[PDB]
């Protein structure tokens, strides 16, 4: 109730601070958009099996992006990055983050442990130790507080579509995290109730969608053509009713805007 | 940053991970606290989170970490030195006490770091006096972020041991699955009991103990003062039901709006305790100044 307002107008700025660059792999010279797709799709079914909180996942995938913003990787080691961001990730958010031990068996031993603590400690230092960083999610469940009532597939749904953008560097990179947050609100809305962004929202957030409308195109895209992509472990995982099986919900075909 | 520019003085501390050094940069002169941490499993996620959170906490009233020295086997955090801990103050205040015009100067700065706090979103969850560092020209700060954590809006549910039991809040001890910031208000209530009588206000031994030690200042909560309590995990119904004594028999010598203040940090409903942001502007705060510590 209180600090509500400071806090969104805190992350506001954050966000801003906190994004890499949208350019970045055009300046890697030996990995692609595909493969930090396969990546993020890896570190979701990792988060499946160790049950880690969205949250977790949300900033291990910042970590790597804002690393490979300023660090070139060959595709061999782009594994090991991410394997650091997850215990990174985990260290800072999780109550029972896993053991180091339990990081190196995911990767199949490619990599050692004393890789992974190498790694731990290089991004860190690239990081600067800036780990607080805003995401998706917590611009997510600030929105669900203005629902009328709350409507749990809303919610799930749109966490769905959040986690989405995790995978497709081309277009999310360019988007900040509330503004994504705002189209998969509303679509997720939408989507369920045929209802759309609140003008509540409108007040706390000075996004209409007007404003959303690019990214909301985007996501719609995204949408439709999920169940084709090459990368399928979001959609599986959103099947659980822990997550009250939102992707399996039709897309509708069109927006209105 | 570098190791070299710092000529260690005396230890000051020991607390985790490692030592805790008073040095001096012998370039600028200035006194600086060296926290060093030792480096199986990388580094603790404690440190990962003391120093990230620090990072973005600027302000007079939290302790400033100046640079992190980032090395092999070691890990340093250069802090700002301040000279002494609240608890050690209490201790040197035995039999003459603390004056009221240094207790409500260093209520309303804990309330000023606290509320930067929690408008930044994170939670400290170890306020205690031991954590609470003063200097010589009367600033206290927040300090000891290793139990802290950044919190989401609304809060989902973070780890069930935080806080040190005497300081510790009515509904962690009831097992709630979701606290908020009010826990650390509830910590800012008994250290200001505290400041005042140099002795803690519920000095538990265990968790029930520190319950009942509660209930029988406050009175045992029921549904009216406190609507759910009776649901929450660890209510049982067997708990005896203590009358609330008189309010001005908790801290006797605090007048009417001291009084005031500390009944709303002590409220036992989360939603309705006071927030350290609301706090800053009351009445018993209109006469606030900030002296200097009355001792050496
Ligand atoms: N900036 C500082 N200036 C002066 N003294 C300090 C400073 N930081 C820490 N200390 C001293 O070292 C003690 C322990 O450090 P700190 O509380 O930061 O970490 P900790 O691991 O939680 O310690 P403990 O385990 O003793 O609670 C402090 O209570 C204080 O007396
Ligand atoms: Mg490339
Ligand atoms: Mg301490």
């Amino acid at each position: 109730p209180d600090y509500h307002e400071d806090i969104h107008t805190y992350l506001r700025e954050m966000e801003v601070k906190c994004k890499p660059k949208v350019g970045y792999m055009k300046k890697q010279p030996d990995i692609t958009n595909s493969m930090r797709a396969i990546l993020v799709d890896w570190l979701v079914e990792v988060g499946e099996e160790y049950k880690l909180q969205n949250e977790t996942l949300h900033l291990a995938v910042n970590y790597i992006d804002r690393f490979l913003s300023s660090m070139s990787v060959l595709r061999g080691k782009l594994q090991l990055v991410g394997t650091a961001a997850m215990l990174l990730a985990s260290k800072f958010e999780e109550i029972y983050p896993p053991e180091v031990a339990e990081f190196v068996y995911i990767t199949d031993d490619t990599y050692t442990k004393k890789q992974v603590l190498r790694m731990e400690h290089l991004v860190l230092k690239v990081l600067t130790f800036d780990l607080a960083a805003p995401t998706v999610n917590q611009f997510l469940t600030q929105y669900f507080l203005h629902q009328q009532p709350a409507n749990c597939k809303v919610e799930s749904l749109a966490m769905f579509l959040g986690e989405l953008s995790l995978i497709d560097a081309d277009p999310y990179l360019k988007y900040l995290p509330s503004v994504i947050a705002g189209a998969a609100f509303h679509l997720a809305l939408y989507t369920v109730t045929g209802q759309s962004w609140p003008e509540s929202l409108i007040r706390k957030t000075g996004y209409t969608l007007e404003s959303l409308k690019p990214c909301l195109m985007d996501l719609h895209q995204t949408y439709l053509k999920a169940p084709q992509h090459a990368q399928q472990s979001i959609r599986e995982k959103y099947k659980n009713s822990k997550y009250h099986g939102v992707s399996l919900l039709n897309p509708p075909e069109t927006l209105n805007l | 940053g570098s190791m070299e520019n710092f000529q260690k003085v005396e230890k000051i501390g020991e607390g985790t991970y490692g030592v805790v050094y008073k040095a001096r940069n012998k370039l600028t002169g200035e006194v600086v606290a060296l926290k060093k941490i030792r480096l199986t499993e990388g580094v603790p996620s404690t440190a990962i989170r003391e120093i990230s959170l620090l990072k973005e906490l600027n302000h007079p009233n939290i302790v400033k970490l100046l640079d992190v020295i980032h090395t092999e086997n070691k890990l340093y955090l250069v802090f700002e030195f301040l000279h002494q801990d609240l608890k050690k103050f209490m201790d040197a205040s035995a039999l003459t006490g603390i004056p009221l015009p240094l207790i409500k100067s260093y209520l309303f700065q804990l309330l000023q770091g606290l509320a930067f706090c929690h408008s930044h979103r994170v939670l400290h969850r170890d306020l205690k006096p031991q954590n609470l560092l003063i200097n010589t020209e009367g600033a206290i700060k927040l300090a000891d972020f290793g139990l802290a954590r950044a919190f989401g809006v609304p809060v989902r549910t973070y780890t069930h041991e935080v806080v040190t039991l005497w300081y510790r809040a009515p509904e962690i001890l009831l097992g709630c699955k979701y606290y908020s910031t009010a826990v650390d208000i509830w910590s800012l209530g008994c250290i200001f009991a505290e400041m005042v009588t140099r002795r803690a206000l519920f000095p538990g031994d265990s968790e029930i103990d520190q319950l009942f030690r509660i209930f029988r200042t406050l009175g045992t909560p029921d549904e009216v003062v406190w609507p759910g309590v009776t649901s929450m995990p660890d209510y049982k119904p067997s708990f005896p039901k203590w009358a609330r004594q008189d309010f001005s028999k908790v801290v006797p010598p605090l007048d009417e709006d001291g009084r005031s203040l500390l009944s709303q940090m002590l409220h036992y409903d989360p939603n309705k305790r006071i927030s350290a942001k609301a706090a800053l502007a009351h009445p018993f705060f209109q006469d606030v100044t900030k002296p200097v510590p009355h001792l050496r």
